[PDB]
């Protein structure tokens, strides 16, 4: 018994239970108390590293899937906190460690910067000059082409939308006790699907995005109009008083004269001049206008709460998700969808397998558009955000994808119910999963000879004197013309397939270029041989990981070689030496070798970006129209063989990283040296077992007990699960964070 | 000769308790090869890979348990 | 018997290069050390060594060379 | 040994069963009755339906029928514990295997003969160089 | 075919044959333990050397070993 | 005499001095690097100009090594003297393990602020035959 | 760290003293010991071996690898 | 509680207080006296 609230239903479906966990400090004290395994206490030193390995394993903690759902709801708003927590963080140190103020009033002659370093053992070198005074580390997050986009002029904002993000991260973590302590929900409530789309569509998303398009008309759009035009930002209205006073709107845009009448009649050209289809970038700042984004707000605020009606609730109209998936079944494939709605209500795990694999996938959308078509002011300019946005972006798609194999694979060994699946899509997945994985086997190869193996074939034509025998634009071409055939398409579309637009959706496919200052924010991104080989090499290493991940899942289950492999569970090491060796057969361990490829995978595609970029777009105009750009465009020639990427890509633009030393940069140096470290440690980890470290264990515990200094708690070698986890973890820490230090050394560096 | 509560030292060389201290818990009667079950206070090897703890009882034969308390 | 006669200024030969993968660029740039045909330089010491020891002509080597036949069979 | 019996488990197969090693080498058949058509897993993927009554499955290997077997015995509410696992050769020779004597393997049964076992400890082995140059190892003499 | 062996410090637990999936062992009578019973391994062709056997295990150090031999298809695990 | 002629004092080096009028500052003050200069001019300097520090063991460059053996050698034994101390005391107390993970905080301050007569302590444990163990009564593995 | 922040000073630089001493014991009067063989008015010295003369003048010469100097490298 | 007090005093926690505190120490004693390359 805590707060006892009145009750808050309106013939709601809610339903809860009132007070099933009360609230106590006891089990603080009290380290595995949710594992029976772990409640005891320690023997050994393994029992502490289960504690943490099992802590969110909510399964594995209790069979009822009522308090599961409500461990997971809880988490999520604690998991909201700190989210909350992070980005208020990112404000204040905005609105009281940053030069947003001067960057915003010249922000061509001065580099953001919003993390200031105390002077202790001689680190405060890295407080770089950025411009006007200031001295601090220069950011690439783009924090501050978000707040001018937005409308922020002031640090006293940016200090209460500090203060805000607070308080909303205390209302969330309360909201999280109270839902897991006091009013926690019923298993019967998580499973309204239905609901839950109806209102994530039109609710979260559709009024989400009709919200922020009225933040962009009403405070967005006229200070970046008064911005863009020269305005220096204190002559600039607060953004409150466009809406007290009126007329300041109507005189930026006349359509306000008119007022709301024209939205309810349908006469919607009225508002052309703040709802516009311009395409294109802002010539000013290089972004796009905002006046689109608005426009593309609405559009998208009154698809998704259209959207948000599709389904059955308390009303008789809409639509059961059961009926529609069982309605589509075909004379290829069994019942179809039957059973997956009572999968997709009763296993958290599909539900987040799904979501992984989608979120992720948004993720690297998110980078590879935002890119091409920059969303904010000044961002194109700014080499280093563009090249740490698109990389970041990426390796958080690419991990949340790894995760939707892991969570297909437990699925599949904890959920899975063969009397629920007799015939369906996933039985038959099952039931040919030697097909499947045979032929994606063989298109790995034939994937990877014939990009990789097209790469050997020119450095040893290359070497040996014959550059005619290569691949090359200039030898024997691979042009990738469907490519070159879409960009056309994309340049022709503002005069015949989309009329209504002025210029092109991203001048990457081709057209004028946009530069801002003296250097270049976008411009026509051609592609040819170069292009077509490491394309070749994106879809051979996406292949290969997406082997190891779909074998992982359609084997969690059994194989030839283990038809018992479930009762071993998702995760373990083996099933011992025998029938050959059998070690790394679990589902865990092919997302254990599935990291490394998509780590593979991940380093090429940003390398890509990065030489592409610096090659044949990014650089600087003169005042006569003419482009230099930052690599004298080396791609095409040096991009074709592995020496080229050795020698023109590495190992020349490396040169900035160590050579940081002495200046603000050093600590990319030193990063640099740090990841490299990293990764030669989790080589230890990954080549050796832990038998040997379990001997030299037993050797220094007789050194420890030979002084009478040997610990109840054991020392045990890592397990062989643990060793993996280890290795691949410290493996693409070290290597993310050496191309980490590298890119923001090059790109810093380079104009 | 060996009673519950002894403290004896394992002399088997091939166990895991090979130089350390286990208590009697019971001595079972003739005719069985390995008669006298000690207890540990430090658990063996014994388990799957990441398993907790171990085992921390064994049988031994008197020959094999040296008498400490 | 040429490295003899200025061996600070010319590079010591291993053997002869046949390959036909080579092209024109490859030819000309194997084609060094005063040699005619493509060549790689030697770097194992051998004839430092061989000179230190006494020899002098291709025709002590050879020499050497079918008497370690010998004793090899 | 006779001739097996039983029908198929319903079935409307995969890519996961017999291949070449079926007919040139040996395969496996289980039998076992049940109370109940219903749904069982394969061992070699998917979901099957066993027939009320007698059932007959053939599969590659030993491990893949006592996989089944251990389903049959430990998944199902009412258990299932008459299943018969026996080798099959191309000449059609039938070599019933499991349970080997009528009786499982975890229980003692009277008959049983003990095979590999040693009347020492592992402690107990000789050491390797007293029996080098000959043909054993220490846990074969 | 590996060789499978079952030594004095049996005391008979049957976890041994519990814990093989191939049915390579059997309990089989015996006096040297209370359980009066021991493991016996009379089909160690079907062996593949799991070793799930001595994984179950509890005596200070096995009391069956698992030593991998020849190897033949069965050994090997193979369904083709 | 002519002893470590690869060398000379900071103060006499040319390199060093030039080097020692632009060393940055390490902390707010803005005499750390006109401290520094004043403070390394003492040591010994090479053709770089940076100082060597030498460890053979003379009294004269004491400070380069033998000083800080000296303190890291006592902080560091009383480290272990203290947690090898409450490692003993843990085992009397029926649940040893528990309070290896949950750390008795009187008890554990009680040991660390009786640490400064470890050297003592350690002598007095050799003697009385508390600090070392004997070899027959420690497990080993076979051989 | 203390050379990437512009301090290259503060480096812990430790003098080879060891094989620089033991250099001295061979002639080596490059860092002053003056011990043994770098001692004129050692015994080790003035014995009238036939190689002493040879070897202090291939090993007091900064011209080849015999016995190179060393420091906190 | 004691729930409390002894989730305080777990070794995660108990750790990260001590390096804390050893790191305050060692910072501070290297503000106001920094650049101590060894003993004057
Ligand atoms: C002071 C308030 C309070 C109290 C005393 C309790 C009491 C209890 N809770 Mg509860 N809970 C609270 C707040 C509180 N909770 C909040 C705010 C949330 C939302 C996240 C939850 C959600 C919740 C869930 C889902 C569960 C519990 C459980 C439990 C029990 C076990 C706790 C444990 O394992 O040790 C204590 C453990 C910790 C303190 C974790 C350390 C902190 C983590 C590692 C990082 C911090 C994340 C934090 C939540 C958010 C960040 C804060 C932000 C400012 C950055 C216990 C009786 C568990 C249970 O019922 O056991 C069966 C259970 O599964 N609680
Ligand atoms: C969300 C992420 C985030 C990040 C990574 C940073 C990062 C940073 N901030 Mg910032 N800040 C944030 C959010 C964040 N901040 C938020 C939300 C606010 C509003 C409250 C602020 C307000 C703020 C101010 C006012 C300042 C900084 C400053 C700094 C810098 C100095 C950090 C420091 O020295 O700490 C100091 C270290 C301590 C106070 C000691 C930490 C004690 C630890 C936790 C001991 C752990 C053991 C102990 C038992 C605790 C365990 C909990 C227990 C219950 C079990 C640093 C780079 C400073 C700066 O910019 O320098 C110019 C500065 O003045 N921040
Ligand atoms: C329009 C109604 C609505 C909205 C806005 C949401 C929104 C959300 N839901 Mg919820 N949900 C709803 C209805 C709604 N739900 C219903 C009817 C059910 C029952 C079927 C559920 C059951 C459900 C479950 C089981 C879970 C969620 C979760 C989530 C969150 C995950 C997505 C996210 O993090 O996005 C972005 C995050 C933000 C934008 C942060 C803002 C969050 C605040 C609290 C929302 C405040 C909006 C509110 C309407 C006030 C607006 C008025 C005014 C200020 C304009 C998210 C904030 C997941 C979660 O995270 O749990 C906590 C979760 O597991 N929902
Ligand atoms: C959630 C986002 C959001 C928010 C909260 C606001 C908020 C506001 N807007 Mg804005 N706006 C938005 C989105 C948003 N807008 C979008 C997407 C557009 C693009 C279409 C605009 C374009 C816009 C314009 C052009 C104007 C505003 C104006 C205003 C202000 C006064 C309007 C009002 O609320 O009075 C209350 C509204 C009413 C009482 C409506 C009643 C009038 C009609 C006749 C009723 C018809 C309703 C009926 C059910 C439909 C049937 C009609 C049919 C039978 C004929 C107000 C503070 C006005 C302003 O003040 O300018 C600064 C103004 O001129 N907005
Ligand atoms: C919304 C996303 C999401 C959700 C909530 C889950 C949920 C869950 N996962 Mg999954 N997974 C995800 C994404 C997600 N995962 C991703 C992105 C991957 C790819 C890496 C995986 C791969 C994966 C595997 C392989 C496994 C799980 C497991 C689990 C379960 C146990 C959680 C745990 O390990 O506890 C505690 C968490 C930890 C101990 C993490 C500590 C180690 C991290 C990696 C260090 C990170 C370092 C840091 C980021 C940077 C360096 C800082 C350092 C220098 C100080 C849990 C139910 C486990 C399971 O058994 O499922 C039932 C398990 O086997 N997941
Ligand atoms: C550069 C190192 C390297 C190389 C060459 C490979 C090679 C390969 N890996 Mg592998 N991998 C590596 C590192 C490497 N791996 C590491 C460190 C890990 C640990 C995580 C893995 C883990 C891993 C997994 C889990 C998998 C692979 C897979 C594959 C194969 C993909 C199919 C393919 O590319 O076909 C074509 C082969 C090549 C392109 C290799 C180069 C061939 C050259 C260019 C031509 C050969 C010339 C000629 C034959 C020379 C003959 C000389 C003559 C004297 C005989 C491939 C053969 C996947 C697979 O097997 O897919 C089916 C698979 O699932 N890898
Ligand atoms: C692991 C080997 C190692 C060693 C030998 C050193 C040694 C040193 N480092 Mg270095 N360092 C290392 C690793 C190492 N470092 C690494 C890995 C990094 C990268 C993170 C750094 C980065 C680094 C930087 C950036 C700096 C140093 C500095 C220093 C010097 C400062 C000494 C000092 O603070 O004065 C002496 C300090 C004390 C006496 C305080 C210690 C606290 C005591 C215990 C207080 C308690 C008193 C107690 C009662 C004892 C009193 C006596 C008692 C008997 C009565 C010192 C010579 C600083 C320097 O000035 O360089 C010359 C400097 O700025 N280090
Ligand atoms: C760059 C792209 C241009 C190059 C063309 C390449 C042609 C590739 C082959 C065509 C696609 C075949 C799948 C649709 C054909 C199709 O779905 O037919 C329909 C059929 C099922 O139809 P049903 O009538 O059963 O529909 C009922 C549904 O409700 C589901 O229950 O699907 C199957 O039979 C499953 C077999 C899929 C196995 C084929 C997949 C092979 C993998 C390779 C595919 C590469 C695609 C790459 C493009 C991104
Ligand atoms: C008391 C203590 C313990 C244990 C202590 C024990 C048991 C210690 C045992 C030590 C043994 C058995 C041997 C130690 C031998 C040490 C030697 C041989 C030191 C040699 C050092 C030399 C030759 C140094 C020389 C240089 C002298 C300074 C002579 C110069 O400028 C530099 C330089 C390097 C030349 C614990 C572990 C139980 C608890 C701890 O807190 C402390
Ligand atoms: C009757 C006799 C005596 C007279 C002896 C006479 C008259 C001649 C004796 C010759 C002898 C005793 C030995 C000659 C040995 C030559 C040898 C053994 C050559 C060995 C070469 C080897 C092994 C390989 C060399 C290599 C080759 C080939 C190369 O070309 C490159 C270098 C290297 C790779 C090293 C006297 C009265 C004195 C004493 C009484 C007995
Ligand atoms: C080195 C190694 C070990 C030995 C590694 C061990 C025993 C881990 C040692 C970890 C120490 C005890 C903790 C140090 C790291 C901490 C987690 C970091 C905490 C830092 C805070 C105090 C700030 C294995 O056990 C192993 C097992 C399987 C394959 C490979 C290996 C392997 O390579
Ligand atoms: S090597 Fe390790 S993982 Fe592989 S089979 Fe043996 S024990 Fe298992
Ligand atoms: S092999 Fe060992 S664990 Fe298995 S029954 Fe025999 S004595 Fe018990
Ligand atoms: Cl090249």
């Amino acid at each position: 018994m805590t707060i006892s609230p009145p009750e808050r239903e309106a013939k709601a479906k809610v339903s809860v239970d009132n007070n099933p966990v009360p609230t106590s400090f006891e089990k603080w004290g009290k380290p595995g108390h949710f594992d029976r395994t772990l409640a005891r206490g320690p023997k050994t030193t393994t029992w502490i590293w289960n504690l943490h390995a099992n802590a969110h394993d909510f399964d594995s903690q209790t069979s009822d899937l009522e308090d599961v759902s409500r461990k997971i709801f809880s988490a999520h708003f604690g998991h909201l906190a700190v989210v909350f927590v992070w980005l208020s963080g990112m404000y204040f140190h905005g609105a009281k460690f940053s030069n947003y103020e001067g960057w915003l009033a010249d922000p061509t002659h001065i580099k953001p910067s919003a993390q200031v370093v105390w002077p202790i053992v001689g680190q405060g070198i890295l407080n770089g000059d950025v411009g006007g005074g200031f001295h601090g580390i220069q950011i690439t997050s783009g924090l501050f082409y978000l707040w001018r986009a937005s409308g922020f002029t002031d640090s006293y904002q940016l200090y209460c939308t500090a203060i805000g993000g607070l308080v909303m991260a205390a209302l969330m973590l309360f909201a999280g006790w109270f839902h897991y302590h006091v009013k926690a929900p019923k298993l019967e409530w998580f499973q309204n699907v239905e609901s839950m789309m109806n209102h994530h569509l039109a609710g979260l998303l559709g009024l989400g995005s009709l919200g922020w398009a009225g933040h962009q008309i009403h405070v967005s759009m006229p200070i970046n109009k008064l911005l863009d035009a020269g305005v220096a930002p204190k002559d600039i209205p607060l953004p409150h008083e466009f809406i007290l006073e009126p007329s300041k709107m109507a005189e930026l845009y006349p359509s306000f004269a008119q007022g709301l009448t024209p939205f309810f009649t349908l006469n919607w050209g009225v508002y052309s001049d703040f709802l516009t289809f311009k395409g294109g970038l802002n010539p000013v700042t290089g972004g796009l206008w905002l006046s689109d984004t608005a426009h593309h707000h609405l559009a998208i605020a009154v698809l998704f709460i259209i959207a948000g009606h599709m389904y059955r609730t308390n009303w008789g109209i809409g639509h059961s998700m059961k009926e529609i998936l069982e309605a589509h079944k075909g004379p290829f494939t069994g019942e179809g969808h039957k059973g997956l709605y009572e999968i997709l209500t009763t296993s958290w795990h599909a539900q987040l397998a799904i979501n992984l694999a989608l979120l992720g996938s948004l993720t690297i959308i998110v980078a590879q558009h935002m890119y091409a078509m920059p969303p904010y002011p000044y961002q194109a300019i700014d080499y280093a955000t563009q090249l740490s946005l698109f990389t970041h972006h990426m390796w958080i798609g690419g991990f949340l994808i790894v995760g939707a194999g892991a969570h297909g694979a437990i699925f599949m060994v904890r959920d899975y119910d063969p009397a629920k699946n007799v015939n369906n899509l996933l039985d038959r997945m099952l039931r040919h999963r030697d097909a499947i994985i045979s032929h994606l086997n063989w298109v790995c190869i034939f994937l990877g000879f014939h990009s990789f193996g097209l790469y050997i074939h020119n450095d040893t034509m290359r070497a040996l004197g014959r550059p005619q025998d290569m691949f090359s634009d200039t030898a024997i071409q691979l042009q990738p013309i469907f490519a070159q055939w879409v960009q056309h398409l994309h340049t022709l579309a503002p005069g015949a397939t989309a009329p209504n637009a002025l210029a092109t959706a991203s001048y990457a496919f081709g057209g004028e270029t946009i530069a801002v200052a003296g250097k270049v924010a976008m411009m026509p991104i051609t592609l040819g041989t170069a292009d077509f080989m490491v394309h070749h090499i994106h879809a051979f290493t996406i292949h290969v990981t997406a082997l190891i991940l779909l074998k992982g899942v359609l084997y969690a289950r059994s194989s030839r070689l283990v038809p018992d492999k479930a009762n071993l569970g998702f995760r373990f090491p083996c099933d011992g030496p025998g029938r050959g060796g059998t070690c790394q057969v679990s589902g865990w361990d092919h997302v254990f070798l599935g990291l490394f490829w998509m780590y593979n995978s991940l380093s090429i595609v940003i390398f890509h970006f990065s030489w592409k970029m610096q090659s044949d777009v990014w650089g600087t105009v003169s005042p006569d129209g003419s482009v230099t750009h930052v690599t004298l465009g080396n791609f095409a020639q040096s991009a074709i063989t592995i020496n080229g990427w050795l020698r023109d890509f590495l190992w020349a633009q490396a040169a900035n990283v160590i050579n940081s030393y002495g200046s603000a940069l050093s600590a990319y140096g030193i990063m640099f040296l740090a990841g490299h470290f990293v990764f030669a440690f989790s080589l230890m980890f990954l080549f050796s077992g832990r038998g040997y470290w379990q001997e030299l264990i037993e050797s220094i515990v007789w050194a420890h007990n030979k002084l009478n200094v040997a610990p109840a708690i054991q020392p045990r070698a890592l397990s062989i699960i643990q060793g993996r986890a280890v290795g691949v973890a410290h493996y693409l820490l070290g290597g993310i964070v050496t191309t980490w230090a590298f890119f923001l050394a090059r790109s810093l560096s380079i104009g | 000769a060996l009673n519950r509560g002894d403290k004896v030292r394992i002399k088997r060389t091939e166990s895991y308790w090979y130089g350390d201290v286990g208590t009697v818990a019971s001595v079972e009667k003739s005719g069985i090869l390995y008669p006298v079950i000690v207890r540990f206070d430090r658990v063996n090897y014994n388990g799957f890979s990441g398993s907790a703890s171990g085992v921390n009882t064994n049988n031994f034969a008197e020959n094999e348990l040296e008498l400490v308390q | 018997e040429q490295w003899i006669k200025d061996p600070l200024n010319i590079r010591p030969i291993a053997h002869a290069i046949w390959d036909p993968h080579f092209g024109e660029g490859a030819v000309n740039a194997f084609t060094q050390a005063g040699a005619s045909n493509p060549v790689n330089i030697a770097y194992s010491g051998v004839y430092h060594w061989f000179y230190t020891i006494g020899m002098t002509t291709n025709q002590e080597l050879y020499s050497g060379a079918v008497f370690l036949l010998v004793l090899a069979s | 040994m006779t001739e097996l019996s039983g029908q198929p488990p319903k079935f409307g197969g995969s890519t996961g069963g017999l291949l070449s090693k079926a007919n040139r080498e040996e395969k496996y058949a289980i039998t076992w009755t049940s109370a109940s058509e219903q749904v069982f897993e394969m061992p070699t993927g998917g979901a099957a339906i066993m027939n009320e009554g007698e059932n007959l499955l053939y599969l590659a290997r030993k491990e893949q029928c006592l996989a089944l077997g251990t389903q049959l015995r430990t998944k199902f509410k009412p258990k299932i514990q008459d299943y018969k696992i026996y080798r099959v050769y191309p000449s059609g020779e039938v070599q019933y295997l499991h349970p080997a004597d009528g009786v499982f393997p975890e229980k003692v049964n009277e008959g049983r003969e003990a095979q590999g076992t040693k009347t020492r400890r592992i402690g107990q082995n000789p050491e390797p160089v007293t029996i080098k140059f000959s043909g054993k190892a220490p846990y074969e003499v | 075919s590996h060789s499978v062996k079952i030594y004095d410090t049996c005391i008979g637990c049957t976890q041994c044959v519990r814990a093989c999936p191939l049915d390579v062992l059997e309990m089989v009578p015996w006096d040297g333990c209370k359980a009066a019973q021991i493991a016996s391994s009379p089909r160690t062709e079907d062996c593949v050397g799991c070793k799930r056997c001595e994984t179950a295990c509890p005596t200070d150090f096995l009391s069956i070993r698992v030593y991998l031999g020849a190897e033949t298809t069965r050994s090997m695990g193979l369904a083709y | 005499a002519d002893d470590f002629a690869n060398l000379t004092p900071c103060s006499e080096n040319p390199a060093y001095l030039a080097k020692s009028k632009n060393f940055l500052n390490t902390t707010n003050d803005p005499n750390s690097g006109k401290i520094r200069a004043e403070r390394y001019a003492s040591a010994l300097c090479g053709p770089e100009g940076y100082p060597h520090l030498i460890v053979d063991g003379r009294f004269t460059h004491a400070g380069d090594f033998l000083i800080p053996s000296i303190l890291f050698l006592y902080i560091a034994g009383w480290i272990g003297w203290v947690g090898r101390s409450y490692l003993i005391e843990i085992r009397e107390s029926k649940n040893p393990e528990m309070q290896e993970v949950v750390i008795n905080v009187p008890l554990a301050i009680k040991k660390m602020l009786g640490g400064f007569l470890w050297p003592l302590a350690a002598v007095g444990e050799y003697t009385s035959g508390k600090l070392v163990m004997k070899d027959s009564e420690i497990p080993t593995s076979p051989r | 760290v203390v050379v990437a922040f512009g301090t290259p000073e503060k480096q812990i630089l430790i003098e080879p003293v060891f094989a620089q001493w033991i250099q001295a014991t061979s002639g080596k009067a490059l860092y002053g010991f003056d011990v043994l063989l770098s001692n004129p008015d050692s015994i080790a010295s003035t014995t009238g071996a036939a190689w002493l003369p040879g070897w202090l003048d291939a090993i007091n010469s900064g011209t080849n690898s015999l016995f190179l100097t060393i420091g906190p490298g | 509680m004691d729930g409390l007090k002894s989730f305080l005093s777990t070794a995660p926690v108990m750790i990260m207080a001590l390096l804390t505190f050893t790191a305050g120490i060692l910072i501070e004693f290297n503000r106001f006296y920094p650049d101590l390359l060894f003993h004057p």
